[PDB]
RNA sequence: CGCCUCCUAAAAGGUAACGGAGGCGCCCAAAGGUCCCCUCAGGCGGGACGGAAAUCCGCCGGAGAGCGCAAGGGUAGAAGG
RNA sequence: GGCGACACACGUGCUACAAUGCCCACUACAAAGCGAUGCCACCCGGCAACGGGGAGCUAAUCGCAAAAAGGUGGGCCCAGUUCGGAUUGGGGUCUGCAACCCGACCCCAUGAAGCCGGAAUCGCUAGUAAUCGCGGAUCAGCCAUGCCGCGGUGAAUACG
RNA sequence: GCGGGGUGGAGCAGCCUGGUAGCUCGUCGGGCUCAUAACCCGAAGGUCGUCGGUUCAAAUCCGGCCCCCGCAACCA
């Protein structure tokens, strides 16, 4: 790997402050972050437009990661969908890129969303993890004004070796997540 | 704008003096 | 990862209205940003900007105690 | 004689040539208490229907209670 | 988003771009282009970041705006239907609040006419 | 709304009945019919009973509503809806 | 009125009636060969638009899913993707 | 307290949909009327509404009073806009015992419908129509965009 | 027993060939008239007889159940 600066204060920081807070007999008890999902729910390319890989590099510049294709599971009427339809985006954050991103994503992009009274502290799993919901996109550092043609949120996936919420709140918090209450 | 108070034109037309219309 | 699919990730410098530097990575080297996490008013403390208004609504009104007894 | 409180509506109106014939009259009716009698409420509100079609639009509903259903 | 939460239109005036802007009419801004002294007549593209960073910091620290101004607003209005007054009763059904009459007109206040058979 | 000249204004024959209450025995029924009168600071939590036109409209009173009248707190138009 | 599935059918097979219920007269160039990989329905919790149900993350879930079409049998230690 | 209600329908209007325009400053040219608990100069305070002053005048005397369009230059460049000003938030100023119902005005923020109007329909033949301001009655204040007047600029067409 | 049917208030399309409900009258608002008809502009109303299945999707394809028309009910 290489040196980031929300990783170094995972270890020297965050970690010793846990143990302290919930006292671990293993060094491995002590929660981690596991994975960084993030997925563009979609179906803004159903029946229209179809081909928008203009979501996907998107995605690429705030990840460094090309994301995958999601398609329809069972066809629905209702939904105009025909099972196979391309309806999203999923890329999976792991190690320095997740750390990168999820370093980017407190220190610039979270603070960029307009009316920001800090995350929900109530999205958490009750295994774990955690969600969070952005209604759009020029919210990260590396997507501007003049590049867009729609205005697509995504899910992020925050995921961790957490047994409980609890402890969860406190490793996110310790790394630096807003929380509103 | 005779509707718009804040011009001389929509304060001279409902006869009043303001910012928009000093005297 | 894959070849020819990933968009490079480089050392980039992001750099803040408030005058804030974050030395993080990115696909673009330097980026200039509105509002950060050393200015953003949820941030920092407790900087209401301008609205500590606040429940002066009500009776703070008084203005005055005017009236005879 | 009735059992429950109804409103109900009369539309007398049969417009093809100029031949005439207008006549529309709203009511409510409700059952007494027997013995009582018939009892008759202009509540007629200014004008809406004029005074002078008011004495046989009462002769047309004391005329036709000559004969229950 | 550049100034305030809201980006503003280049190629038009600053003072009328900074009126883009919820809770900035024309007066403030003739007001925040002396205060922080930039010529009116320069367009937002014809700008410097220092003129940028100056006017930004400058117009989202003095009065309040955007969200929390609407939230503000809200509030206002949520406050004076919670009482509940006349005057927010005309915001609970959503008749005219400033005492207007209504038999005719008021269709802002009500919408698209309802036509009745 | 009025010129900040002159005081806030209150019946005084109101006023009267606000504060006798607050030395003797709070609380009972204040019947009146001064809709003009300003919510002052000194009603807070009482309960009086202004008058439409034609009955006694009982307003509880509380600390987010001072500046408005006793008038705004019981309304003249009787309503509903229309074509129900 | 021929053909397929179930029951009647009396625990091999077979077994009738103008007995009880369905379905076929097609299809697929991959829905075929083989190699390699992958595992479902459903439930609860979490997540912008997004609803009971589109897509995402967690935990429970041996098979109730899927197997082009009826039904039966079979089947994830795959015949399912 | 109500005549100011509001699911709706009709009449009468005002203000608009913009570049022959709209905004800001600089500068001109009317008439008819009104004015002694009334008109209010000018000086000062406030972005202002207005307030504290305070001179004149029973007024071809002093005043309301700037008429407005227009003229000089400059800005916006065709966009739901620097067109539009409805609605709503907050703060105010005055009249008057009192502005919740239910006043008008100021200023701050908001900046809706409306891109020239289906069937249908009005007015006007000349200083008229159109367009722009002014005054008066009533009047404490004002819901007047109404009414009765006044002058500015100033057309088109009538074969029949 | 055999056939056809049931969809805005009336009468008729759509059904065969799954996706999207149509025509004339009537109703309603506005117009014209002194007024009424006629006529002109504009609008609303079915949620397709019901229950069940097929399907991603059912007025539409399939099954049952209520109803209505047509034909049959012979040698006996
Ligand atoms: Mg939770
Ligand atoms: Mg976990
Ligand atoms: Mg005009
Ligand atoms: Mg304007
Ligand atoms: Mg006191
Ligand atoms: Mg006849
Ligand atoms: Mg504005
Ligand atoms: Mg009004
Ligand atoms: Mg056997
Ligand atoms: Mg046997
Ligand atoms: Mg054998
Ligand atoms: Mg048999
Ligand atoms: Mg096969
Ligand atoms: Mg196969
Ligand atoms: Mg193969
Ligand atoms: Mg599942
Ligand atoms: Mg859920
Ligand atoms: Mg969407
Ligand atoms: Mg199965
Ligand atoms: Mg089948
Ligand atoms: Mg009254
Ligand atoms: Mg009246
Ligand atoms: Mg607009
Ligand atoms: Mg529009
Ligand atoms: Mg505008
Ligand atoms: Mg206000
Ligand atoms: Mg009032
Ligand atoms: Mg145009
Ligand atoms: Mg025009
Ligand atoms: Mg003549
Ligand atoms: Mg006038
Ligand atoms: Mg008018
Ligand atoms: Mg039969
Ligand atoms: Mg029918
Ligand atoms: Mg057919
Ligand atoms: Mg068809
Ligand atoms: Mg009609
Ligand atoms: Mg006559
Ligand atoms: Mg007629
Ligand atoms: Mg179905
Ligand atoms: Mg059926
Ligand atoms: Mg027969
Ligand atoms: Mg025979
Ligand atoms: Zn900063």
């Amino acid at each position: 790997p290489l040196d980031v600066a929300l990783k170094r204060k995972y270890y020297e920081e965050v970690r010793p402050e846990l143990i302290r807070r919930f006292g671990y007999q293993n060094v491995w008890e002590v929660p981690r972050l596991e994975k960084v999902v993030i997925n563009q729910g979609l179906g803004e390319a159903k029946e229209d437009a179809r081909i928008l890989e203009k979501a996907a590099q998107e995605l690429a510049l705030i990840t460094g990661q090309k994301p995958a294709v999601t398609r329809a599971k069972k066809s629905i009427s209702n939904f105009k969908l025909r099972k196979g339809m391309p309806i999203g985006l999923r890329v999976t954050l792991r190690r320095d890129r997740m750390w990168i991103f999820l370093e980017k994503l407190l220190n610039v992009a979270l603070p960029r969303i307009r009316d920001f009274r800090g995350l929900n502290p109530n999205s958490f799993d009750g295994r774990g993890n955690y969600n969070l919901g952005l209604r759009e996109q020029l919210i990260f550092p590396e997507i501007t004004y003049d590049m867009v043609d729609a205005l697509r949120g995504m899910d992020i996936a925050v995921v961790t070796t957490a047994e409980t919420d609890e402890e969860a709140r406190a490793l996110l918090e310790l790394l630096g997540f807003p929380f509103r209450k | 704008g005779k509707g718009d108070r804040r011009t001389r034109r929509g304060k001279i037309w409902r006869g009043t003096y303001g910012k928009y219309r000093p005297r | 990862m894959k070849e020819g699919i990933h968009p490079k990730l480089v050392p980039a410098r992001i750099i803040c209205g408030c005058g804030n530097v974050i030395e993080t990575y990115s696909t673009k080297p330097e980026i200039y940003v509105e509002v950060c996490s050393k200015c953003h008013p949820f941030y920092t403390g407790q900087q209401r900007f301008v609205d500590t208004e606040g429940r002066v609504e009500r009776f703070q009104r008084r203005y005055g105690d005017s009236y005879r007894k | 004689t009735i059992t429950k409180p109804v409103d109900v509506e009369g539309k007398f109106i049969r417009q093809t040539g100029g031949r005439g014939q207008y006549g529309h009259v709203k009511i409510k009716v409700e059952p007494l208490p027997r013995g009582s009698g018939f009892e008759f409420v202009n509540a007629i509100v200014g004008g809406v229907i004029p005074k002078e079609y008011i004495p046989a639009v009462q002769k047309g509903i004391e005329e036709a209670m000559q004969s229950g259903p | 988003a550049r100034i305030a939460g809201v980006e503003i239109p280049r190629n038009k005036r600053v003072d009328v771009a900074l009126t883009y802007i919820y809770g900035i009419g024309k007066a403030r801004a003739k007001e925040a282009l002396e205060k922080t002294g930039i010529n009116p007549a320069t367009r937002v593209k014809d700008l410097t970041e220092a003129e940028v960073v100056r006017l930004r910091e400058y117009v989202e620290n003095t009065w309040k705006l955007e969200g929390e101004l609407r939230a503000e607003v809200a509030a206002n209005i949520k406050r004076l239907m919670d009482i509940g007054c006349y005057r927010g009763l005309r915001h609970r059904r959503g008749l005219p609040v400033r005492g207007q009459r209504t038999r005719t007109n008021a269709r802002t206040r009500k919408g698209p006419r309802k036509t009745v058979a | 709304p009025r010129s900040l000249k002159k005081g806030v204004f209150v019946d005084d024959h109101l006023l009267e009945k606000v504060l006798e209450l607050n030395a003797k025995g709070e609380k009972r029924l204040i019947k009146t019919w001064s809709r003009r009168s300003t919510i002052v600071p000194e009603m807070v939590g009482h309960t009086i009973a202004v008058y439409n036109g034609k009955q006694h409209v009982p307003v509880y009173i509380t600390e987010n509503m001072v500046g408005h009248k006793l008038g705004e707190f019981a309304p003249t138009r009787t309503y509903r809806g229309h074509g129900k």
